[PDB]
């Protein structure tokens, strides 16, 4: 999968 | 001067029904006419700003990646010969993503970091401008590609030292940054040891802080904490 | 002339691949400079048509309703004056609205209508018309509203006494038309009873034809009698 | 709610 960032959408 | 002939408030009022509406083009759209007004934005204008920008790109680049992995596949021994146009339609959508990062880029170098003084904003932007040159290395290939990843790097590293000197470990900028510049070193750089490293010690240093915090800060925290606890379980 | 520079097969392909991404609003260019080389199109393509501008203007519809009810509840007694931004916005939604609308039912009138001469494309393209026209009433206000109502309801009629005499009531583009012809009444013509009606007649002499389909058609046709019974169960 | 129409989304 890819990784989370911030802000997410 | 799109936006020229409306009113800074107005720019802004627009843009918080525009987030309501999902209309996230116009949103940004609103917040370019805002900023190009040349006062300072303050901390609920600086999140509609990144809202709306991260929603745009956001959408590009999901839409890159579609178009990458049908170029990929139309490029493996095998595949027949389709015309060019996968990657015609690969490239409109790349330049179309890479202006969406040069308008970012250039509200941040016209004249927003340079007015930043307070660490929260002058963090904030910095952070952005690592994100967008981030996006702009998800795409590059040429000649470029090396500088373009550098000027990502050095972005988040003068936000993450002045956000060291200047910010408590649970302060959400600076855990956002964090999460932002661990994954740039697991995607971009190709430095995973790095990324695990950062998230690990940024999670490590957050927990010890929130004691410190009310119940909204706590919650506030916690929700980008899990985030690097969520890569940190994809990466090991 | 927008696309006039790309053959109708490049241009069918990039649809395809914008669906795959997402990417609507390309998707209906792509379709409209396809339809724009003169020729007719085969079943695939006028879905092709369909998915695309459906999908742009119902993003443009559910932006519309957001905006409409909050500008409602602005003229609420006790609500704070705000200024004219809302109303304004909303005005701007609802023009780009209306420009997708006519610019669907331009392509129908120059010249898709009048060169389909056999019932599924005729049918599928006067259901296209009532649909935009439709779309057009949800936000009309003014002294047209009557004539764009009765520019919907003839066009759907016209395609319901086409589909009654040529195709079988399992026919996916008939229950389609018929579903959707039963939401005008319903929320347009201000007729639950004909809605109603015309949804239950539907749906019985849909079910009576099922046994003559192959398991295949009769997914198809059972899908879309599934809405029809969803309406009835809305609205009874 | 709203009612169901074809094609959706
Ligand atoms: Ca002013
Ligand atoms: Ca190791
Ligand atoms: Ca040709
Ligand atoms: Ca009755
Ligand atoms: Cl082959
Ligand atoms: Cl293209
Ligand atoms: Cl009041
Ligand atoms: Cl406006």
């Amino acid at each position: 999968r890819r990784p989370s960032s911030w802000r997410q959408e | 001067g799109a936006m020229g002939s409306m009113e800074r408030a107005s720019l802004i009022q627009k843009a918080k029904l525009a987030e309501q509406a999902e209309r996230y083009e116009d949103m940004a759209a609103f917040m370019k006419g805002a900023v190009e007004k040349g006062e300072e934005l303050s901390c609920e204008e600086r999140n509609l700003l990144s809202v709306a920008y991260k929603n745009v790109v956001g959408g590009q680049r999901a839409a890159w990646r579609v178009l990458s992995s049908i170029e990929q596949k139309s490029n493996e021994e095998g595949s027949e010969e389709k015309g060019p146009e996968v990657r015609e339609y690969r490239e409109k959508v790349e330049t179309e993503l890479q202006g969406v990062c040069d308008t970012v880029l250039g509200l941040l170098d016209s004249h927003l970091i340079k007015e930043a003084g307070d660490a929260e904003s002058r963090v904030f932007y910095l952070k952005m401008k690592g994100d967008y040159y981030r996006y702009l290395a998800e795409v590059a290939t040429g000649d470029d590609k090396k500088r373009i990843i550098d000027s990502a790097r050095s972005a988040y590293q003068e936000a993450m030292d002045i956000s060291k000197k200047e910010m408590p470990p649970t302060n959400p900028i600076r855990l956002g940054l964090a999460l932002n510049f661990s994954v740039f070193h697991y995607e971009i750089a190709n430095s995973p040891e790095e990324a695990i490293s950062l998230a690990k010690t940024t999670f490590d240093e957050a927990m010890a802080d929130l004691h410190t915090l009310s119940e909204d800060s706590y919650k506030d925290s916690t929700l980008i904490m899990q985030l690097l606890r969520d890569n940190l379980t994809l990466w090991t």
